[PDB]
DNA sequence: AATCCCCTTGGCGGTTAAAACGCGG
DNA sequence: CCGCGTTTTAACCGCCAAGGGGATT
């Protein structure tokens, strides 16, 4: 409701199909118009899809399976991406980020990451930033072409 | 083993091919691009072939004391010829 | 120790001053004669990199011998357009479609110079190793490292043993999940040799590596930032060096947007909290990971094991 | 239950109705009974049905 | 008598290789 | 009858996580 108000367009990335048809129905009763891509969609429909999402400004809120990134697809026309549940694995939600954040976007992006209290979710979660601190201590050291300072 | 002045030939050769190939593969593209576009405008051009329409329009309509005049004067003719 | 090559006068492109210095960091690879991992970020264009190794060697040297270039299948085909449109100098062999299609493809391939470069597929290539394997091959390059991330997958022990004189990496992180990934991109890139009978070693062994290597990063992991773990780290950092080489996107992309990270705590429901509690107790004493499972499936939400029913009126066989 | 692709009256006929799902698709034949029912509830192509079969209920 | 490779399993996403196939003639 | 050209799909591989075997010093 904040998003649609200040006019920005959600993107759902969830893990398992069965989420993603308990979201359909969910915003169907709220009325969002709204594109679905899934793991069977096919190689041409993905591409167009794709790319009426782009071009289309009407449909809001717009809903993906997280693990069927690992091929990428420009998305630029996003605003702002939801994660409905957390993964394992850290880099697959790093390019889950990269296909709305990356080469020509122009608008300042927002992660939404949700978690149950007191359950597993936090340990998802904690699991999830432990790889990203081991990623960023064998990242983040200058290897950039460079040894001068 | 073929020498490099010969393998530069049958490189420019084969960039010929390929610049054919790419200009095919670009024409391509466009007609299917173009086609999924028409496609999708004739899908929104849905409605009877052919057939007569009545049609009802109701629009906001601009006034001047020029045409209200020429109004008047249209009214007081249609009465003088009843 | 390297300065920037001339650019190939068969490429035809513009590209960027960093990418220049990327292929001149790669042209010194070679001229090492070693091996490296690529590990730039993503859209800074690591085909476009490859394909100006590869024209650079065909340019300069006479490095125009057979190559093998190993993509998933979409990225496959887009691969092999962005090919055609970069540096058509190359005829470009592309493995596609039915056996029957590929034996076509196959016919009177060893004649010299009929094809300077083939692109083949992850699966399609640990399907069909048998062939491949007979010929070497002049430079070999791996897009999209993270496919062959598992040294038990039967990818990397298929392409492990390929005879080629250098190979290449294409990955955006050379680590995902652990330290045994980084160990198996390593150890591809260099391992052991045989010479005369011997066994020698590019690299250390995978429990090697972990044993000289994992238990001091699994220290840093466990505390946040100790002169022994910043020797370690360095000493981790200066031993990758070599052989890495990444350019992260915030310097080089001076113009992208800002971002931000939010957290939102979600509470259970009645139906959840009670699913997730039966579960819990069920899971104490069965296996635990099917329980783990249901647990994140009780957390996603209550429909995913039962909806609630649609009452109706009890139907009666036939009336007295 | 599915999205409803044909609305075929056999000729009080039964009707013959499609319906469809993302997993199958499947032709079935209701008696006019069913047939007053959807007639009521004016279900047309590319509706979405509910159709109990002991209790002959279309919602 | 204390430790490694595979097990051990849900729901995911690729991804070729037959099944079963109008039609052209 | 036999492919031409075709679409669908079955079936198998990677996950990806925390223990848990049961073979080895
Ligand atoms: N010098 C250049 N001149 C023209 N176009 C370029 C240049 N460098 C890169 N590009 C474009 O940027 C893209 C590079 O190919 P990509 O495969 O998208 O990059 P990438 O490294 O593969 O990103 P990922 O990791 O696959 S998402 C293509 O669309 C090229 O047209
Ligand atoms: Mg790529």
């Amino acid at each position: 409701q904040q998003l649609k108000d200040n006019g920005h367009r959600a993107l759902i990335f969830t893990q398992m199909t069965k989420v993603l048809d308990v979201l359909e129905q969910f915003l169907n009763y709220h009325g969002y118009l709204y594109m679905r891509l899934d793991g069977a969609t096919k190689i041409e429909d993905r591409q167009i899809l794709t790319e009426r999402f782009n071009t289309d400004s009407r449909i809001t809120v717009f809903i993906l399976s997280s693990r069927s990134g690992g091929l990428g697809i420009n998305l630029t026309g996003a605003d702002t991406v939801i994660f409905y549940d957390s993964d394992w694995n850290p880099a697959m939600d790093k390019q889950c980020q990269d296909r709305c954040h990356r080469i020509g976007q122009t608008r300042d992006v927002h992660i939404y990451r949700f978690v149950s209290e007191h359950t597993i979710e936090s340990n998802i979660l904690k699991k999830a930033n432990q790889k990203r601190q081991l990623d960023n201590v064998v990242i983040q050291e200058g290897d950039f072409t460079t040894d001068y300072f | 083993m073929l020498t490099q002045e010969e393998r530069l030939r049958i490189a420019k050769e084969t960039e010929k091919l390929n610049i054919l190939s790419l200009d095919k593969f670009k024409e391509q593209e466009v007609w299917k691009k173009e086609n999924r576009l028409a496609l999708q405008k004739r899908q929104k051009q849905k409605f009877q072939p052919n057939e007569t329409i009545l049609q009802f329009l109701s629009t906001a309509w601009l006034m001047t004391p020029a045409m209200e005049l020429e109004d008047r004067k249209y009214w007081q003719e249609q009465l003088n010829k009843r | 120790s390297v300065v920037d090559v001339p650019v190939p006068s068969l490429l035809r492109g513009n590209l960027r001053t960093y990418q220049k210095q990327g292929l001149n960091w790669l042209a010194s690879l070679y001229n090492n004669h070693t091996n490296g991992i690529l590990a730039d970020e993503m859209g800074l264009g690591k085909t476009i990199q490859t394909i100006s190794l590869l024209a650079y060697l065909a340019c300069e040297k006479e490095n125009w011998g057979p190559h093998l270039i190993v993509v998933p299948t979409s990225v496959l085909l887009n691969w092999e357009m962005e090919f055609k449109r970069f540096a058509p100098g190359f005829k470009v062999l592309t493995y596609y479609g039915s056996p029957q299609q590929r034996k076509e493809k196959r016919k009177g391939w060893n004649k010299p110079d009929a094809f300077h470069v083939c692109i083949v597929s992850y699966q399609l290539v640990v399907q069909d190793q048998h062939s491949f394997k007979r010929k070497r091959w002049q430079y070999m390059v791996l897009d999209e490292a993270h496919n062959i991330k598992n040294f038990r997958s039967t990818r990397w022990q298929a392409l492990l043993n390929f005879n080629t004189q250098r190979r290449l990496l294409l990955t955006g992180t050379p680590l995902q999940n652990n330290l045994a990934e980084l160990w198996s991109l390593l150890y591809f890139l260099m391992p052991q040799t045989v010479i005369d009978g011997k066994k020698v070693s590019g690299f250390a062994d995978l429990d090697a590596f972990q044993q000289w290597f994992g238990r001091p990063v699994d220290k840093i992991i466990e505390t946040g930032q100790d002169k022994e773990t910043k020797k370690t780290v360095a000493k981790l950092h200066q031993v990758l060096r070599p052989y890495l080489l990444r350019r992260l996107k915030a310097d080089v992309e001076k113009q992208m947007p800002a971002k931000y990270e939010h957290i939102v705590y979600c509470k259970l429901s009645k139906r959840q909290r009670f699913l997730y509690d039966d579960f819990m107790s069920r899971a104490q004493t069965m296996s635990i990971v099917n329980c783990l499972m249901q647990l994140r499936k009780v957390c996603n939400h209550p429909n995913l094991f039962e909806v609630r029913p649609i009452l109706t009126s009890f139907v009666l066989e036939h009336c007295v | 239950e599915g999205e409803v692709t044909e609305l075929t009256p056999e000729d009080i006929s039964h009707v013959i109705v499609g319906l469809k799902s993302a997993k199958g698709t499947k032709t079935l034949r209701l008696d006019p009974t069913i047939y007053e029912s959807i007639q009521r509830e004016k279900v047309s192509i590319g509706d979405v049905i509910y159709i109990e079969a002991n209790t002959g209920a279309v919602k």
